[PDB]
């Protein structure tokens, strides 16, 4: 006997004041009965279950189940009640690395650590929570009560339990073998290096002669997989991955469900394709819990989707990643609130690629959504690679400046090269500082009758133009936008504009470049011709002469 | 001190699950290299799965040091953790304090870990070194002592805090001596040369109790509300009136007995905004009233501990930010102005981290906590960089602004 290290015990509770779960054992057919006797004598010579006393007060249903033509019964612990009961624990195994971050390993092999698993022994004082019954033939003898003395596949704690086992056997191994690389994946254990075949089979013969510390043999997975791994929804080669083969289905017919795979598929795309665009696909999915309504596409979907053919058509790849290289990103304006990017390390040789699609908001500026992309990358990029990416961004280093010199916002942006690839980001009209010399001074006011949702909006100027407009179905907050309107569009090209609208004020303060509100769309038309506006704040009903005139005019 | 103090979390809470943001690696490997020594001295410990907890740590430098620090948020587990009247029903916070012609800030986190952690209470304190990219599980540990940035350090270890200090207390009557989580606060009237004599006297006293080396000096003599101050001009168009008469009102939810009916009189018509309006005897005089109504300081304006504070802060451009800090609106216990932050003339986001933590020092001498912030910045701006200029070793709360206040105009 070659003496083994035992695997070190999780201890194990119930949820507070929660106590073992007591859920009755179905009736059971005589077949199915025989069939778990035969399974559970085998589970229990092998040391995974162990049978005991009716002192055992506790209980979880079992079940017994089969397959097409596999012919042989199944055993099925239900563990559901158990689940509930049991602590929550660290799940370890949440996020998977994205392929553009991992590095070459010219060679890997796969371990399978299915045997290794029943090597965990489970905690001895919560063994009495997993008991279960097999009701006996004919129910004229007491069922046969058995316990888990290893994790239970289906229980709770198995999964965190089984990682963070291998991971503290393994710990000692890759620590002292900085040159490989171990990644497990449920049952299967990936070992990787890019060492010459004969070291890697020797490092492989080492790591086996490890795990024999703790009894467990390792033999190699059950047919030899060729590249490339099929994992996570990607195809990893030997020396550059993609996703898995996105084939967008031919319909005549789209449901809400048929869209939402579209968007999907177009989404888990876009890593690596670039340019993938969804807005308008996703528009047709704004609200509705029916997923078989067939929403007819507009021709706007229909351009999207055929634009995602024409880049679909053909694979792409994204190559793996080099330490010894810098890490860029680029970052292009698709429109319609839409960016994609680049990451790569050699010019034509992309990591991987990705977009931004503007947040919900009813005012923004092409300035605000670049800043978002980028933060969003930056974050990315420190997840993947653990650094920042130096940017390329379609924004003249001068705009930028101009931008968070004036912007009322504190803002940054790391590192960042100026590409020369329209469409660029442009401030598209900037305020005056101070009042302007010679410039028209349009008073503008406007006011709502809140029940009548009658209303007026007016300005008069020092040169005596004048003009009020009655309005209907119309609010205080939307006149007062229409009079800045009127005083924009009746005056020349520089004008000093009066408004007592903190409302107003607060809009055109946040430099928005587009609106949900066809209004303000229309009063940011009207900035972008002009050549300088001053716009100045006061107070309302202060008896400030040109706001008292016109305030009497639209107030009734 | 072999003995731990017993600690629990409030009633009904369960410890912290807090996601850990990702990291740069040269701050996992600094964290790594950290994590390594305080294993190896028994300052923490591995942890299995069946721990579920989990508290935020990042990778910061102090003040001028070129050392990697470690930096646990304890935000969520701090406001998990029950309410502590430690030795007695409370330290008075030394009013004082903010008195002192200078106050010297004393790094003295390092004690902490001389005092075990209540065994029971270890778990909540979990915290994870992450991955790049995911490629292995983060590494788990909890601490065995009290962590710098916890709740209950300072209070645990007041009754030894006190007995270190008391020698120095003794002879040294007038100097107030104030501790805030990690930090050591130290305030007297004379000259720096005595004063750091004094401040050097003292880490040497605390270096043969069983430090550091640093220092943060402060000169709380000059804060204040600043007064709100009226243009004076020999000729006054009818915007800089209209932008006084704006001001004004601002000022008369503030102070009473504000007047703008005689300004307001000057601008009868509809006037162009560049021309120039001669100020007339009644509005001469309604100005100068004014001006003497805003020399007083503010009607019932009082600290109250059982209510927040708030710190909103506005960018005023070419490295300025004004902040002012109150209770209820309208009714600012300190007002304040900062000019070219250190290190930064090109970052606004840094300038806002660096007023932030001098802000929330300011607040800490004066009334014994930090205010909630009202931050001018999108929130996935700041997120994203705030921890890479952050160097204190506390953290307050903030919330962000997205609407452009018309109040920047009137702390202009
Ligand atoms: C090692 C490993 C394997 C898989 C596969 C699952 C499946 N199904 C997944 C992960 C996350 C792995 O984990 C890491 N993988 C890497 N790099 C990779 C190694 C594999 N190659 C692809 C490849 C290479 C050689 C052959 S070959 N010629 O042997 O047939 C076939 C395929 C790309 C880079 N780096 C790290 C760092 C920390 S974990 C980890
Ligand atoms: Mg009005």
């Amino acid at each position: 006997m070659v003496p083994i290290s035992p695997i070190e015990t999780v201890p194990v509770k119930l949820k507070p004041g929660m106590d073992g779960p007591k859920v009755k054992q179905w009736p059971l057919t005589e077949e199915k009965i025989k069939a778990l006797v035969e399974i559970c004598t085998e589970m229990e010579k092998e040391g995974k279950i162990s049978k005991i006393g009716p002192e055992n007060p506790y209980n979880t249903p079992v079940f017994a189940i089969k397959k097409k033509d596999s012919t042989k019964w199944r055993k099925l612990v239900d563990f559901r009640e158990l689940n509930k009961r049991t602590q929550d624990f660290w799940e370890v195994q949440l996020g998977i690395p994205h392929p553009a971050g991992l590095k070459k390993n010219k060679s890997v092999t796969v371990l399978d650590v299915g045997d290794a698993y029943f090597s965990v022994p489970l905690d001895e004082d919560f063994r009495k929570y997993t008991a279960f019954t097999i009701p006996s033939i004919n129910n004229e003898t007491p069922g046969i009560r058995y316990q888990y003395n290893v994790l239970p596949q289906g229980w709770k704690g198995s999964p965190a339990i089984f990682q963070s086992s291998m991971t503290k056997i393994l710990e000692p191994f890759a620590a002292q073998n900085p040159d490989i690389v171990i990644y497990q994946y449920m049952d299967d254990l990936y070992v990787g290096s890019d060492l010459e075949i004969g070291q890697h089979r020797t490092k492989i013969e080492e790591l086996r002669q490890h795990l024999l510390r703790w009894g467990l043999t390792t033999p190699d997975k059950k047919h030899q997989k060729e590249p490339p791994f099929l994992w996570m929804g990607y195809e990893l080669h030997p020396d550059k991955w993609t996703v898995q083969p996105i084939v967008l289905p031919e319909k005549d017919s789209w449901t809400v469900n048929d869209i939402q795979k579209l968007v999907g598929k177009l989404n888990w795309a876009s890593q690596i394709y670039p340019g993938i665009k969804v807005r308008q696909l996703s528009k047709l999915l704004r609200g509705t819990k029916a997923l078989t309504e067939v929403i007819p596409l507009t021709e706007e979907a229909e351009l999207e989707l055929a634009e995602n053919r024409e880049i679909l058509k053909e694979p792409v790849h994204g190559v793996y990643y080099d330490p010894s290289k810098d890490l860029i990103a680029e970052i292009q304006k698709q429109g319609q609130g839409q960016w994609t990017y680049q990451i790569y390390q050699e010019p034509f040789k992309n990591l991987k690629t990705g977009k931004y699609a503007r947040m919900r908001g009813a005012h923004t500026n092409d300035v605000k959504q670049l800043t978002e992309a980028v933060q969003k990358i930056t974050t990315e990029s420190i997840v993947i690679w653990g650094k920042t990416p130096k940017f390329k961004l379609p924004i003249q280093k001068e705009t930028w400046e101009t931008w968070w010199t004036e912007y009322w916002q504190a803002t940054w942006i790391p590192e960042w090269e100026f590409v020369n690839t329209p469409p660029l980001v442009k401030l598209w009209y900037q305020l005056e500082k101070e009042p302007i010399v010679g410039a028209e001074t349009f008073y503008v006011d406007g006011a709502a009758n809140r029940e009548t949702k009658l209303g007026k909006a007016g300005y008069v100027t020092n040169k005596g133009r004048q003009k009020v407009v009655p309005l209907t179905n119309t609010t205080n907050q939307k006149t007062e936008l229409q009079a800045i309107y009127l005083a924009l569009q009746d005056s020349g090209l520089e004008v000093n504009i009066v408004t007592d609208s903190q409302y107003a004020l607060g809009i055109i303060q946040a430099q928005p470049d587009k609106s949900e509100s066809e209004l303000v769309n229309q009063i940011i038309e009207q900035l972008i011709k002009k050549e300088k506006v001053y716009l100045a704040w006061v107070p309302a009903h202060k008896g400030i002469g040109g706001n008292e005139q016109v305030d009497k005019l639209v107030s009734a | 001190p072999i003995e731990t103090v017993p600690v629990k979390l409030k009633p009904g809470m369960d410890g912290p699950k807090v996601k850990q943001w990702p990291l740069t690696e040269e701050k996992i490997k600094a964290l790594v290299e950290i994590c390594t020594e305080m294993e190896k001295e028994g300052k923490i410990s591995k942890i299995g799965p069946e721990n579920p907890y989990n508290t935020p740590v990042f990778a910061i430098k102090k003040k001028d040091s070129t050392k990697w620090r470690k930096l646990v948020d304890f935000r969520e587990l701090n406001k998990r953790t029950q309410d502590f009247w430690e030795v007695q029903l409370g330290i008075p916070h030394p009013a004082g304090l903010k008195k002192k012609k200078s106050v010297t800030v004393l790094d003295v986190g390092d004690a902490y870990f001389s005092v075990p952690l209540d065994e029971d209470f270890r778990k909540y304190t979990a915290f994870t070194i992450p991955s790049i990219n995911n490629e292995t599980p983060g590494i788990r540990y909890q601490y065995n002592v009290l962590p710098q940035g916890w709740k209950g350090s300072p209070a645990i270890f007041q009754s030894s805090m006190t007995k270190i200090l008391e020698p120095f207390k003794k002879q040294n009557p007038d100097i107030v001596i104030y501790q805030y989580m990690d930090d050591l606060y130290v305030g007297s009237d004379l000259e720096i040369g005595q004063h750091r004599t004094k401040i050097e006297e003292l880490r040497q006293h605390l270096l043969r109790w069983g430090f550091l080396w640093m220092g943060y000096e402060l000169h709380p003599d000059k804060w204040t509300v600043q007064p709100i101050v009226l243009p004076e001009k020999d000729s006054w168009t009818v915007n800089d009136i209209q932008k006084l008469v704006g001001k004004l009102n601002w000022a008369s939810q503030i102070y009473p007995g504000i007047k703008v009916r005689q300004l307001s009189k000057l601008l009868r018509g509809t006037k162009a905004l560049t021309e120039v309006i001669p100020l007339t005897e009644e509005a001469e005089l309604e100005l100068a009233e004014n001006r003497e109504i805003l020399k007083e300081p503010v009607h019932g304006v009082y600290y109250d501990p059982s209510k927040d504070l708030i710190a909103e802060i506005q960018k005023q451009g070419q490295g300025q930010w004004t902040y002012q800090i109150y209770q209820e609106p309208f009714k600012n216990l300190k007002t304040g102005k900062y000019a070219r932050m250190r290190g930064a003339h090109t970052n606004d986001v840094k300038q806002l981290t660096e007023a932030v933590q001098k802000i929330t020092t300011e607040s800490i001498v004066i009334w014994g906590k930090t205010p909630k912030f009202k931050l001018p910045i999108q929130k996935e701006t700041w997120e994203t960089w705030w921890t890479e200029y952050w160097q204190a070793t506390w953290i307050p709360e903030w919330e962000f602004v997205n609407t452009p206040p018309l109040v920047k105009l009137w702390y202009q």
